[PDB]
Order: C-alpha cells, then structure tokens, then sequence
C-alpha cells in the first residue's frame, strides 16, 4: 500500500506544445524479478481507461509515437511530444509490483484554443410538455471557450434565483470548445403569469453581455 | 594387440595450445598415432603420427573454450596397441 | 489482506487442496546444446497455514541424450579397429547451501531393477508425506504427485543423499544379445564380427534393434525430491540441478581368419553433467534462473 | 463478444448488497488475475482488489476488506464482485480488469463499467419534449429527457446516422430527486424543411424506448 502522487493536477496545453506528467511512489516501485512495473492510464470522458505505457517504457499497442515514458526508482515521468485536441482527458499513474495495487492522483488535460465566442439560442417550452403542468425553458451556449461563463434568467426584467440548472459538457476533442445548457423549471401557472423571457450570458469572448430573449405566443 | 603406454597427461592448456605427454618403455613403439576431435564429431578428427622415440607432443591451433578428445595409440611394425583416453577444455569463452 | 505476492499480468496458478492450505504450481525449461540435455522441471510449492515450514516439491523430468557413437580409429593398422562409445551410468542430482533448507524426501528411496518405475507421493494437511512404491490408490491425499520412467536393462539406485543433497545412478545391468544374457562388465558385450574386412564401423557392433532405449536413444528421468525451509529466517535460497551421464569404450580389433578381439575401457568419461542452478523466493513463490554450464 | 463485458446497470436500496458480473472471455482465466476498480464522480480512480479464479485466492486493499466479496466461476467463464451495507459512499462506476504479461507483448482489457446507484424512491421512465429551433447561418435544435430515476439513459440521433456537431450534456439532479438532461445538434439552417431529425432515447432501467420528432 504505498502512495502515489501525482503532479500536477491540472496541465493546460495548447495545440502543438508539450506536456509533461511527473509521478513519485513513497517506495522504490522496483520488483524482486527486476522489471518496475509502472503505468500510465489515459480515461476520456465517458469511456473506460485506456492504457498507454506498460513498464515505464514500453508503449502499448496501438499507442501513437508522441507518447514516451520515463524515469528510475520512484520519480517518473510521462511526457507528449505534440498534444492534440485528441489526447485531452486524465491521465493516472499506477504501480503493478507491490501488492495492494495503487493509482495516482489524476491529471487533467485541457487544451488552450484561440479564444471563442459562445453561440447562444433559447426554446420555448414544447406545448406537450405544458399538458403535464410544467414549463422548462432552455438557453443554449454551444463551442465557446473558456469553461467560465456566467448566465442569468430575466423574466419580465426579474432575476430569477434558485430555479435554474446548467450543464456543461466535456472539452470537445476536435475544436476544444465547451457547451453549456440552462434549464429555467417553472409551474404551468407562473409561466402563463408572464411575457418577457430572456436568459443573459457574460462571456469574456463578447464585447458586451449579449441577450436572447422571446415573447409568449 | 600389443601392450600399450600409460600416464596420458594433459599439461600447458592455453586458449589455443595444449601439450600431451605419455609413458612408454625405453624401445617399444616405432610410431604413435595421435587422433583428436571435437566430442563425438567423428570426420572433424585428424591423425598425427610422430617417431616412437618422442614422449610428448604440443597440439597448436585449437578453438578457444571448447572441450577436446585424445586418442594415441603406439604402434611397433603393423601390429598396434590400444589408445589412451584424455578430455580436455581450452580457455576462454565458447561462442 | 493483500498477500499473495506477484506482479502486474502474471501467470500466477494456483491449486486449492482444501482448507487454508493451496499449491502454487511453477515450472522451468532448460536445454543445453553442449551436453545434450533438457531440465523440464516442476516446482510445486506447499502453502499451509497449518504447517510451520516452507515446502517445495521438485519433480525433474526431461531427457538426457546417450551421447552414442560408433566411429574408426584413425591411424595406419588401426584400420580394422572401431570403437563404439555408450551411456553406463545417467546421473540425477540435486544438492543445494542453504542451512535453513533440508531435504524430506525422495523418490525413489531405494533401488529398484524392474523395467518401469511408477511411484507416488502424497500430502495430507498438516505437514505429512508418504511415498507409496506404484501409482494405485485412489484420493488419499490432498495433493499427489507421480515418477514414471522406463530403464530397460538398466538400475535405478541412490548414490548419495543427506540433508541438503540427493543424487541417483542408473547403472547399467543386464543385456538380452542372441547369445544368451550379457553382463553390463562382459568385455565382449556389443561386439560382432562385421562379416568381411570392408564393413562398417557400425557393422562391428550389435544392430539398433539389440539395444536397450537407453543405449540407442537415451533416458527420459523422473526424480522427485521435496524439500523444507524454515519460515523466516532466509528470504531467497539456491540450488543446483545436475543431468549427465557416465560414458564406457568398448573397442574391437578385427583379426582375419583367426577371430574378433574385444576390450572395455570402462568409466572413461565420467560425470559428463549439465549443471543448472536456481533460486527459490520463499515469498513470492517463485523460481529463476542463475546460471548453467 | 468484448472480452470483459460487465453487468448491466443497477439499483440497489441503502444497507442491503448487489453483486455485479463480469462475464469474461479471452482464452484461460482461472491462471490469470482479474481485478476491479472503483471510479467516484469526483475523477478518483481506486483499485479495490482481485481474484486468481481457478484457485478463488482473494487479493483485496484494506478499505474494501469488509465491504467487497469476490467470487468466480470455472463452469462457466464469469467473475462476480458483492457490496455490503451499501450507503451513499458505494455510488459509482466499477470496472473490471484483466491483464496478460507473457513475453513477447502485453495485454490488458477493461470492462465497460456497471453503474450503482444507492438510493430508495423506485424506477421511473424519462419523459421526452421537443426544442424547436428558431437564428444565424445555424439553427439548433435538441430534445429534452426530463424526470427519470436513476442514471443512465442513451440518446442517439438518426438511429446514430448524425454524430457530427452533437452534444449530449450531462444529467443534472433537479431537486425532486429525478435527473434531467438535454441533447442539442447544429445542423445547417437548409436542411430544417428537407431532412427529418428524431433522437433516440433509451433507458434501460424501465425499459423506456421513446423516438420523439423535433420540428420547427
């Protein structure tokens, strides 16, 4: 049962540069038969680990050539040549000699895109839904970059508080770009109370705090 | 078969030389033939006959690390005698 | 909890004898070019809670070459003198340093002169092995581990054995020629006219078909030896393997009209072994190799 | 087919137990360890512990030696795991593992996961509702899976035809203790009155298999 630290924790990385992943064990990961059997584990989002590199060394089938891992005694190191939007994720150091097994910490990935602009729509509530006594209103943030986003739900020029959920997706692995979706739940009889829906995002990407909005009807 | 000579020694065993030595009475044997080979690498031997006055002789160009076979046999005018056994291994390492 | 030892992906197998007590089973294959030589070696180890000593069962099988040969004498009147080159004795040894190790068994314990050879040894829970001469009874014991091999015309016997080394002997015995029996020390054992002045090497001796396997093939052994280390103490222990043979000339002088002369150089070449030594990790439970000659 | 192929998902009340499978091809277990991991919502990946099959000889980590059974079937080809006392801390994703050292390369298979949700108030079927699209050279559009119990639920789109532009956003724990979640796409703003777009949700907990039409 020895400790495994990972560093750092999170590692931003534009397209093309090159990160490095260090992980240290609280005793020499080195086995009685002589081989140190350490390991790098990348787990995208959604999806089961993957394993890139068995015995310090040696790459994995199918691994691409961008990936090496090295080091001696209980400092190791993973390193990527050129990151790709394709290789974001997080990446465990794990240790298979000494029994009980242990990961690492986890290192995040997240790349560093030339700043966007968030594409902001808004749905009313479908009418089948309102046949069952409630309305939800949408607002939709898609490809926008950074993850920090800010918004806020105007009815009839009242902030609402309390009564909103957002939900983020992962970092894309192509445009490196987030989305975010509001949900705004009211009653049936609050939504019919009112006319003006607007939802606000502040975005560091936008001159100006934009709105999009709709009336009733 | 003839009686034969005794007290077959092994000495100066280098990496590719190495001397053999025997006991044989005083006029005896006209010739000695002295075969060697690789173990049991039969028609990788050679025979080598020198005068039966001479008690040693000196094996030259050997395979470093590698064990050798001796058979010599001393022969008094047809009739011969039976070989004397030795093993031996050269220095260095086999490869 | 966690105490099975063993790494990342191993090929751990392991056999539950009941109880708190398994089998971890291992083996190890060694040949040898030189010597001609094959080590197909079991090492099944006795994890027992109940037991108060470490124990590894040794089963060493595999095949030994006879290193036969039937060759001419080179040299001028040796031309109707060949010389046949045969096994007389396969040896089988296992000796090892360690202090905190001895030896409990081995099988066979005494000499036996039959045809084939089938024993058995068995292990009940607790630290108790018992060796029965055959390989009948049916589930006695936990674990049971059998020997079978066949030594025509040929001896199993122990040499020398004590706490901390074991080794056997098949001598050879008695030969069925056309002529009767023959003993393994008649100087005229083998030999045959070779039926003119112009034949063979091979023609001066018997035929492949009046050899014992042993002579013409070689020896396919099966030894067991099981030995008890002392928990605690040492950590890794080693040991050495020995597979060989013992080696006997037999020359025949023709002579015309009158008879075929024949003599024995007997124990020639002697303790031609291949020697491969291992070490045992009492903790993990596994073997390796050091070295070998 | 997939060498690890793990349980479905499930749900189980607090203090009582659950064993998962881990169905397993790939050519001799009993010989070969297989192990389970444990992965919280919150990024931690754990290594719980193994079992050689053949032999049954466990090999666990100290946390999970009261709360994790392993078990493993030579008549079929199976590996099980067992949680006891099950509370709100059990809650995650475990995985199985299984991994071949030999000599000349290296192997090492992974499970899908089996979800475990700790919790009381009882299966419930999503509820499916359209987001018509309004815009720019873009029109977006999506459906929303509202009030359903528990976690997880599988939307595709065309029957998995259209994939390119597509986000599924996590599910949200709305303060009634069902999840809900929304599924956008952008398509170009041409292909509104031509191509027919329908999501496909999916979950299995209820056997709920809804295909809901998004129009303007």
């Amino acid at each position: 049962d020895v400790l495994m630290t990972q560093t750092p924790l999170s590692l931003p990385v534009s397209l093309g540069d090159q990160a490095s992943i260090s992980c240290r064990s609280s005793q020499t990961i080195v086995y009685s038969d002589g081989n140190t059997y350490l390991e790098w584990y990348l787990q995208k989002p959604g999806q089961s680990p993957k394993l890139l590199i068995y015995k310090v060394s040696n790459r994995f089938s199918g691994v691409p050539d961008r990936v090496s891992g090295s080091g001696s005694g209980t400092d190791f190191t993973l390193k990527i040549s050129r990151v790709e939007a394709e290789d974001l994720g997080v990446y465990y150091c794990f240790q298979g000699s000494h029994v009980p097994y242990t990961f690492g910490g986890g290192t995040k990935l997240e790349i560093k895109r030339t700043v966007a602009a968030p594409s902001v729509f808004i749905f009313p509530p479908s009418d089948e839904q309102l046949k069952s006594g409630t309305a939800s209103v949408v607002c939709l943030l898609n490809n926008f970059y950074p993850r920090e986003a800010k918004v806020q739900w105007k009815v009839d020029n009242a902030l609402q508080s309390g009564n909103s959920q957002e939900s983020v997706t992962e970092q894309d692995s192509k445009d490196s770009t987030y989305s975010l979706s509001s949900t705004l739940t009211l009653s049936k009889a609050d939504y019919e109370k009112h006319k003006v829906y607007a939802c606000e995002v502040t975005h560091q990407g936008l001159s100006s705090p934009v709105t999009k909005s709709f009336n009733r009807g | 078969m003839l009686p034969a000579p005794k007290n077959l020694v092994v000495s100066r065993v280098t990496e590719d030389s190495a001397r053999l030595s025997w006991t044989a009475p005083d006029a005896a044997f006209d010739s000695f033939h002295i075969e060697y080979a690789e173990p049991w690498v039969w028609g990788e031997a050679i025979v080598l006959t020198v005068p039966g006055s001479e008690r040693s002789y000196d094996l030259t160009g050997l395979k470093p690390g590698t064990e050798y076979v001796v058979f010599i046999g001393g022969v008094k005018g047809g009739h011969n005698s039976t070989p004397l056994s030795a093993i031996f291994t050269t220095g260095g390492h086999h490869h | 909890s966690a105490h099975h030892h063993h790494h990342h992906g191993s090929n751990t197998n392991i056999e539950n004898i009941g109880d708190g007590a398994e089998v971890i089973k291992r083996t190890e294959d060694v040949s040898s070019k030189k010597w001609g030589v094959t080590q197909n070696v079991q090492f099944d180890f006795v994890k027992d809670k109940k037991y108060n000593k470490d124990a590894l069962i040794v089963k060493m099988q595999g095949f030994i070459n006879s290193r036969t040969s039937f060759s001419d004498v080179k040299g001028s009147g040796y031309e109707l003198t060949k010389r046949m080159i045969w096994p007389f004795q396969y040896n089988i040894g296992l000796t090892t340093k360690d202090p905190n190790v001895s030896l409990i068994n081995y099988l066979p314990k005494n000499k036996i002169e039959t045809t084939d050879v089938g024993q058995t040894l068995g292990y009940n829970i607790g630290g108790n092995f018992q060796s029965a001469p055959s390989i009948g009874g049916n589930g006695s014991f936990n674990y049971s581990k059998t020997i079978s091999y066949t030594q025509k015309s040929y001896v199993s016997e122990v040499d020398k054995q004590n706490s901390k080394s074991v080794k056997w002997g098949v001598k050879a015995n008695e030969f069925v020629t056309p002529d009767g029996k023959k003993s393994a020390h008649d100087r005229y054992l083998f030999v045959q006219s070779p039926n003119g002045p112009t034949g063979s090497a091979r023609e001066y001796f018997a035929p492949d078909n009046q050899l014992p396997p042993l002579v013409q093939s070689g020896f396919n052994p099966s030894f067991i030896t099981t030995l008890s280390h002392e928990k605690g103490s040492s950590d890794t222990s080693e040991f050495e393997l020995s597979y060989g043979r013992n080696l006997d000339i037999t020359y025949a002088t023709l002579f015309p009209r009158t008879g075929i002369y024949a003599e024995r150089k007997h124990n020639a070449f002697v303790n031609r072994n291949f020697v491969v030594r291992y070490k045992v990790n009492w903790k993990t439970h596994e073997i390796k190799v050091k070295g070998h000659n | 087919q997939v060498q690890l192929q793990q349980s479905g998902a499930e749900l189980m009340n607090p203090g009582a137990s659950v064993k998962i499978s881990c169905k397993s091809t790939g050519y001799k277990f009993s010989s070969y360890w297989i192990e389970w991991v444990k992965q919280r919502p919150g990024h931690g990946l754990e290594w719980m512990g193994e079992i050689l099959p053949g032999s049954g000889s466990t090999n666990h980590n100290e946390k999970f030696k009261g709360k994790a059974i392993f078990t493993a079937d030579a008549s079929s080809n199976t590996a099980y795991m067992e949680l006891s006392s099950l509370t709100s801390e059990d809650s995650a994703v475990y995985y199985c593992a299984r991994t071949i050292s030999t000599a000349t390369d290296w192997f090492a298979y992974w499970g899908q996961g089996t979800l475990v949700t700790v919790s009381a108030a009882s299966t419930k079927g999503p509820s499916v509702f359209p987001l018509a699209p309004s815009s720019g050279g873009t029109a977006a559009l999506g459906c929303l899976v509202k009030d359903y119990f528990p976690e997880p639920v599988t939307v595709s789109w065309n029957s998995g035809a259209l994939t390119s532009g597509v986000h599924t956003f996590p599910a949200v724990l709305q303060s009634s203790g069902l999840y809900s979640l929304s599924s956008v796409v952008t398509v170009p703003s041409s292909s509104l009155g031509t191509q027919t777009y329908i999501c496909n949700v999916n979950h299995k907990p209820s056997n709920t298999k809804v295909d809901k039409k998004v129009e303007p």
